[PDB]
């Protein structure tokens, strides 16, 4: 009581149903180091502007 | 003379006063910017001094056609 699969049948992707974890890290990766912090605060006009030398501003 | 042509002495004072004060600010803060970076450039935490890296959502995370990798 077989009966052969029809035209694109075998290539379907199927849902399976098994009880084995979820693996957490397959990659065994390690700790990601912390970035950066951020950038933060508002913007204030620079003091005493370009303080380049003799430039006033 | 000195009523028509000039001024006090204590505008010359606090002129000079507030001068140097400004002159003592921006030397601070030409060292402290020195510093900060020399800082950062030899650790590369800060703002300045960051050099790009390969961006992480370039990569293609699906099956690859082989179970391992
Ligand atoms: C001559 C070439 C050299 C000077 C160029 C002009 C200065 C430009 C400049 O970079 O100013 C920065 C800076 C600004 O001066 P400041 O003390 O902030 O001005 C007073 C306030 O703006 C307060 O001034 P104010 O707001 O009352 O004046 C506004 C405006 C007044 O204009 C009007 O009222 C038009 C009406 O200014 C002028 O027109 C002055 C005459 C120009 O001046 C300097 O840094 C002095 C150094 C300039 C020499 C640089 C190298 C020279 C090389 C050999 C020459
Ligand atoms: C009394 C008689 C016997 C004694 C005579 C004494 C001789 C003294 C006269 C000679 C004047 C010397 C020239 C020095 C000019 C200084 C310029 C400057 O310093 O003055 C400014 C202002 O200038 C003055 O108003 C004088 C300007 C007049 C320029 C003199 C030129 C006169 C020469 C004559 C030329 C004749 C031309 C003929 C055409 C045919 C001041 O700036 P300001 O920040 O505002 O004021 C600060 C003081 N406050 C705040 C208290 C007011």
């Amino acid at each position: 009581g077989w009966v052969r699969p029809d035209l694109g049948e075998l290539s379907k992707v199927t849902k399976v149903k098994t009880d084995r974890p979820l693996p957490e890290n397959p990659y065994h990766s390690r700790a990601r180091p912390e970035p950066n912090p951020e950038a933060e605060g508002d913007l204030k006009p620079a003091k005493h502007g370009s303080r380049l030398f003799f430039w006033t501003m | 003379i000195a009523r028509t042509f000039y001024d006090g002495p204590e505008k010359n004072y606090e002129k000079t006063m507030a001068i140097l004060q400004i002159e003592a600010e921006k030397a601070e803060l030409r060292l402290k910017e020195l510093e900060v970076r020399r800082l950062m450039r030899a650790r590369g935490d800060g703002p300045w001094y960051q050099y790009p890296t390969i961006d992480k959502a370039l990569i293609d995370h699906s099956p690859k056609t082989t179970p391992d990798n």
